[PDB]
């Protein structure tokens, strides 16, 4: 049987194959107290001589 | 933000672009693949791993001019349709490029420039080169400023010409193209620079000392002009001017807006190292009329406005004492209605180097872009030529065949004429 022998619970509780990927998530450029993320800047101007 | 577009129409519009994208190639890094090893902005773009694409259309009805640049080392910086080509040449027929076959390679022409300018967050001017000489430079290059003032309306046009030069023309139709082309650099341009190739000869003669220079010579020189004109729209300096500042503090009312070149560190190397290029001598050089781009004697003319672009290690008080010993001096003088007529603008740049060109290695640089009344006498020699040819109807049929009526050359001429006679009203 797939049932604990007292328990009566599952364990063999398999693992169904996820459909998609479920993947490229999220993360946000905010981070928890809702400010934004220090990636790395430019410059987008002329050149500063 | 911060780009400018360039419109190369005419033979001599894509040999001029093989040298001003050179030099915009050089003055931002971008290696002959297009690959740096954002001033860049104004000529090129970023299309992800360091490819740099300059903004331009090269545009002839002729392959042949237009095929070197994609058999050369530089079809694979230009993106492979900028370089519009067509089957036939307009063959120095004003006709023939402004009504017959220029109009089935203007839609690839509208199309592109749609296409460059869509990428564009603030686009400045356009810079359109051409030689008024000849066929689809005279022609279909009319045609496009009909196209693009009807559907970019406030964008701003700048045109540097290559008018006929006085007694070197090497076309003898020329007076019929240059004439009959003056409408779409009269209402539909708001700045024409009045450039010919005698001038570039003698200051390449007597300057440069090249004795026998070659139209690849010429387009050195032309390349340095664009160079220190947008060389405030890329790199910082003291002060600062753009294509919308040239055609405020020096364009006059609308009809007068003809301007004349005169970059005057032209120096090469023999010479160079003994004397003081700083900002005395080389501003007294740009103001000698000798040394104009236009074969157009300053010294019978008004300068109603000068701009010079100081390009280097150039201090301000410098630039102020120099436009003071110009201004007390009698063989320069102007017209009553300006009291200030200098655009000074520097940029901290030095001027590029060239690597066995022709210039040489100079620390500060100058150009003016300077309108004054003595431009009434490039068209008036080639009214002489115009009414010697049309008084027999000579050359016509070649006209009149493709659908370009005998009217428009009388007025034509007329509106020449109204040009000649706004500008000496200005000078009263
Ligand atoms: N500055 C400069 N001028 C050039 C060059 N090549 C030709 N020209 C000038 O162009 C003028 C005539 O125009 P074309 O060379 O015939 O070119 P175009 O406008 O395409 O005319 P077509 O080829 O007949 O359609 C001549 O007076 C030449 O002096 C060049 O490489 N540099
Ligand atoms: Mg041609």
């Amino acid at each position: 049987t797939s049932l604990h022998m007292s328990k009566l619970v599952p364990v063999t509780d398999l693992s169904p194959r996820p459909s998609f990927r479920y993947h490229a998530d999220t993360g946000s450029l905010d981070a928890t107290l809702l400010p934004v993320d220090a990636v790395p800047q430019e410059r987008i101007g002329r050149r500063l001589i | 933000m911060r780009e400018v577009i360039s419109i190369h129409v005419g033979q001599a519009g894509i040999q001029i672009g093989n040298a001003c994208w050179e030099l915009f190639c050089l003055e931002h890094g971008i290696q002959p693949d297009g690959q740096m090893p954002d001033a860049f902005n104004t000529f090129f773009s970023e299309t992800g791993a360091g490819k740099h694409v300059p903004r331009c259309v090269f545009l002839d009805l002729e392959p042949t001019v237009v095929d070197e640049v994609r058999t050369g080392t530089y079809r694979h910086l230009f993106h492979p349709e900028q370089l519009i080509s067509g089957k036939e040449d307009a063959a120095n027929n004003f006709a023939r490029g402004h009504y017959t076959i220029g109009k089935e390679i203007v839609d690839l022409s509208l199309d592109r420039i749609r296409k460059l300018a869509d990428n564009c967050t603030g686009l400045q001017g356009f810079l359109m080169f051409n030689a008024v000489g000849g066929g689809t430079g005279s022609g279909l290059g009319c045609l496009l400023l009909e196209r693009l003032s009807v559907d970019y309306g406030k964008k701003s046009k700048l045109n540097f010409c290559s008018w006929p030069s006085p007694q070197v023309s090497t076309a003898v139709v020329e007076p019929y193209n240059s004439v009959l082309s003056t409408h779409s650099l009269l209402e539909h341009t708001d700045v024409a620079v009045m450039l010919d190739n005698e001038a570039i000869y003698d200051i390449c003669r007597r300057n440069l000392d090249i004795e026998r220079p070659t139209y690849t010579n010429l387009n050195r020189l032309i390349a340095q002009v664009i160079s220190s004109l947008t060389a405030s729209l890329r790199f910082d300096g003291a002060l600062n001017v753009d294509v919308t500042e040239f055609q405020t503090n020096l364009v006059p009312y609308p009809r007068i807006h003809f301007m004349l070149s005169s970059y005057a560190p032209i120096i090469s190397a023999e010479k160079a190292y003994h004397e003081q290029l700083s900002v005395a001598e080389i501003t007294n050089s740009a103001f000698e009329p000798a040394s104009m781009m236009a074969k157009c004697d300053p010294r019978h003319g008004k300068y109603m406005a000068c701009c010079l672009m100081y390009r280097g290690d150039v201090v301000p008080k410098d630039v102020n004492a120099a436009v003071a010993t110009i201004k007390t001096k009698r063989t320069i003088q102007f017209v009553d209605w300006c009291p200030t007529g200098f655009k000074c603008g520097i940029n901290y740049q030095p001027p590029t180097v060239v690597p066995g060109g022709d210039l040489a290695k100079v620390m500060r640089a100058v150009c003016m872009i300077s309108n004054s009344t003595a431009i009434a006498e490039v068209f008036s020699r080639m009214d002489h030529k115009f009414d010697l040819m049309y008084a027999k109807r000579a050359f016509v049929h070649w006209y009149v065949g493709e659908g370009m009526e005998e009217g428009e050359f009388s007025e034509a001429r007329e509106d020449l004429a109204a040009l000649e006679k706004d500008y000496e009203e200005v000078g009263i």
